[PDB]
RNA sequence: AAUCCGGUUAAUAUUCCGGAACCAGAAGGUGGAAUCAACACGGCAACGUAAAUGAAGUUGGAGACGUCGGCGGGAGCCCUGGGAAGAGUUCUCUUUUCUUUUUAACAAACCACACCCUGAAAUCGGUUUAUCCGGAGCUAGGGUAUGGUGUUUGGAAGAGUUCAGCGGCUGAAUCCGGUGCGCUCUCGACGGCCCUUGAAAAUCCAACGGAAGUGUUUUCACAUCUGGUCGUACUCAUAACCGCAGCAGGUCUCCAAGGUGAACAGCCUCUAGUUGAUAGAACAAUGUAGAUAAGGGAAGUCGGCAAAAUGGAUCCGUAACUUCGGGAUAAGGAUUGGCUCUAAGGGUAUCAACUUAGAACU
C-alpha cells in the first residue's frame, strides 16, 4: 500500500529499525518488484532492470532478512 | 452407508450444490470413510468425487430469433401486445431528435455556415417540431442561405 | 503469418489414421470466409512427415477450429472413445489414449 | 434470537443443565424414590416462558 | 470513530489463520518549517501551499432530514465481437454449443454546477427532454473550487479459477474489446405538490476577538504504545416462532438470471433447492374439481344465480347527456402468421442500435 520510486528511500527505510523483512517477486513480463515489509506500510519498488535489481540486491543491509519469491 | 454429510462437505469444498456433487457408486466404503474436509479434498483429487457441469441452455435460438428480428421479422401487428407507447415511448423520440437537431445547429453555428441570428431562429423553430428529422432542418437551413444569397 | 501443427505420432505408429486422410479431411472441410476451396494464398496448408499437419495463415486462424476439425472425423470413423485431442504448447494439438 | 441478553443467556445456560436424565448410579442406592426426571423438557411442547 | 481480501472447521467467523489496513487516545524522540521585522508566502481575483501560535467570550456550519416526476453519470448484473483452455453434439449441418477468462478495504497521482477575472450585449442572444438566464454584467476567452462506486499503479498474483502432467511436486492460461428508452443500487443537475413545508441531541469543525509568550510555538512528515464488558451456534418457517400439533392459518425486511411480452403478469428454462404429503389395486352409484354437446336460445328461476360470450395491439368511427373537465375503450367496423425485401429515422469513408411504414410471395 506504499509504491516507492526512489531507490535510495527505499534503501534508507530498509536500514531503518522499523523494517521487518524484505521479499523478492520476480513477474513473467521481466520487472523485479523489492517489497519492504516495515511496521505500519508495505514499501515495494519496481524495477526494469535485471542488473539494477541485483545491485540493489546486494545493496541491502545483511541484518535484514530477505525472502526469495512466495 | 449414509453419505449425506459427505455430500454436504463436497457441495462446501467444490463451491457448488449438493445438484452438482457426483459421488461415485462404487467407491461407497471409501468415501464413507472419508470424513473430514481434507479427507473430501482428497477424495476429490482421486477422482472419487466429480462436480457435474451445469445443464445446458443455449442461445443459439435466441440469437438467430433475434438477428432475424433485427432483419424486419416477428414485428408485425400479431406480433405487438403492448401499445405503441408502451414499445417505444414518442417521449424518448423527441428527445432524441431534440438532441440530434440541436447538436448539429451547434456544428453549424461554429462551422459558420450559419450566424446567431439564424440559429436562434431554427433553433425555436426545431423546439417547435417544425424540423421532423436532420434531412428536413438540412433543406430548410439550405433553402435559407440560398435566399439570403 | 501464425502457425499451427496438429501431432498424430501415436495415430501413425498405431495405423488409427494416415497423414493422407488428415490432409484430404482438412483441406475439403475447411471453411475459409465459408467456403471451402478458398484457401488462396492467405493459408496453407503444409504438411511435412507423415507425422504432422501444419496449417500456416496469413490471416487470422483459430486453434479451436482445429480441434473442431479434428473432432469431426474422429467421430466420422467412431474411434472418438480411444482419442482425445489435447493441446500442449501454443498452437500445437496432439492425440492421446486414456 | 442472536440478539441475547446476559441474564437470558444465564437463565438458558441453568435451563439447559436442569434438561438430563438421571445419573444411573442415583437409583442403586438404598430408598431411592427417583426413578426417572420428573422435570424433562422439550422445545417444543412446553416453553421456559422467560 | 475505525476492516478488507484469501483461507480454515464435522459444527465458528467482516471475530480464528495468512496477508494487508484503519480509527481513537497518550507520551516524549528524530526530521522539516516559522521566529530578535515574535506569530509563513504566492495569486488582480475566486483561492492555493508540507508546516504557518490564539485564552476568555461570541457566532456560524456539519450532524440535519417530505414527496413525486422525468434527465444525465457511475458501479454490479444482463447482452455481445475475437483469443485461449477443457467439455457437449456430429448419419448429415453448424470457423459452434456450453463452462472458465476474477481483482477487496487502504495508500498515491490524475480527472469540468457554483464562483472569479477580462469584456460590454437589440439584427437581442445563450440554452433545456422539461424556458429558464443576462447592464444586479449575457454570449464568448481564461481561470478557481468540489474529486469517486472514474482512471494509472501499490495491495496483487505469490491469491482465487480453469487445464495438462508427476509421486505432495512440476508445467501452462487467466487476454483483447464493443453496446443500451435494459434491470438493481447510488450519484448529480433540475422540475412539480401542499390551508401538508416534512425530528432532536451527543459529537466534530471553522470563524470574529486578541489573553499570553538561548529560548520559544508547530491542526507538518516520521516512527513507539494501547484498546475493557456483553451478544455471536441454529431456525426465521407447508417441521425449529404464534395458533393444544411436525395445523393448507398468521407473521417485519434485503438480494433477484434468460426467452416470450408493455411488463417484478402468466408460461418455460439456468444457478440454488426439493422430489416431502400412507400406499397399492380396481374403474359401481352419489359426489368434489374441471371439460364438451345436435336443434332451440332464459321457455329454467324469487332473480341470467352459475356458466357462456367479450378480451391484446393497429387504423377508422363514436350518442343522449354534461358541472364543458367528462361520458369514451361509448356503441359500432376493419386488421393481425411465416418468409424474401426495399423505404426512411442516427454516429464518426467505415461503425452501432430496434422503432415504424410499404411491396410481393406463401
Amino acid at each position: 500500500p506504499r509504491q516507492i520510486s526512489d531507490i535510495k528511500q527505499f534503501l534508507e527505510i530498509a536500514r531503518r529499525k522499523d523494517a521487518t523483512s524484505a521479499r523478492i517477486k520476480k513477474n513473467t513480463n521481466k520487472d523485479v518488484k523489492f517489497k519492504l515489509r516495515c511496521s505500519k506500510y508495505l514499501y515495494t519498488l519496481v524495477v526494469a532492470d535485471a542488473k539494477k535489481a541485483e545491485k540493489l540486491r546486494q545493496s541491502l543491509p545483511p541484518d535484514l532478512t530477505v525472502t526469495e519469491v512466495g | 452407508a449414509n453419505l449425506r454429510t459427505q455430500k454436504r462437505l463436497a457441495a462446501s469444498v467444490l463451491k457448488c450444490g449438493k445438484r452438482k456433487v457426483w459421488m461415485d457408486p462404487n467407491e461407497i466404503s471409501e468415501i464413507s470413510n472419508a470424513n473430514s474436509r481434507q479427507n473430501v479434498r482428497k477424495l476429490i483429487k482421486d477422482g472419487l468425487v466429480i462436480r457435474k457441469p451445469n445443464l445446458m441452455h443455449s442461445r443459439f435460438r435466441i440469437r438467430k430469433t433475434h438477428a432475424a428480428k433485427r432483419l424486419g421479422r416477428h414485428t408485425g401487428y400479431g406480433k405487438r401486445k403492448g401499445t405503441a407507447e408502451a414499445r417505444m415511448p414518442s417521449a424518448v423520440v423527441w428527445m432524441r431528435r431534440q438532441r440530434v437537431l440541436r447538436r448539429l445547429l451547434r456544428k453549424y453555428r461554429e462551422s459558420g455556415k450559419i450566424d446567431k441570428h439564424l440559429y436562434h431562429t431554427l433553433y425555436l423553430e426545431a423546439k417547435g417540431n417544425t424540423f421532423k428529422h436532420k434531412r428536413a432542418l438540412i433543406e430548410h437551413i439550405q433553402r435559407a442561405k440560398a435566399e439570403a444569397n | 503469418s501464425n502457425k499451427y501443427i496438429i501431432d498424430a505420432t501415436a495415430a501413425v505408429n498405431d495405423k488409427i489414421f494416415d497423414v493422407a486422410a488428415f490432409e484430404k479431411y482438412l483441406i475439403d472441410r475447411i471453411k475459409v470466409d465459408g467456403k471451402t476451396g478458398n484457401l488462396g494464398s492467405s493459408v496453407v496448408v503444409s504438411r511435412e512427415g507423415s507425422s504432422k499437419i501444419a496449417v500456416i495463415a496469413h490471416i487470422d486462424f483459430s486453434g479451436r477450429y482445429l480441434k473442431y476439425l479434428t473432432k469431426k472425423f474422429l467421430k466420422k470413423h467412431s474411434l472418438r472413445d480411444w482419442l482425445r485431442v489435447v493441446s500442449t504448447k501454443k498452437g500445437v494439438y496432439e492425440l492421446r489414449y486414456y | 434470537p442472536s440478539h441475547k441478553s446476559f441474564r437470558t443467556k444465564q437463565k438458558l445456560a441453568k435451563a439447559a443443565r436442569q434438561n438430563r436424565p438421571i445419573p444411573q448410579w442415583i437409583r442403586l442406592r438404598t430408598g431411592n424414590t427417583v426413578h426417572y426426571n420428573m422435570k424433562r423438557r422439550h422445545w417444543r411442547r412446553t416453553k421456559l416462558n422467560i
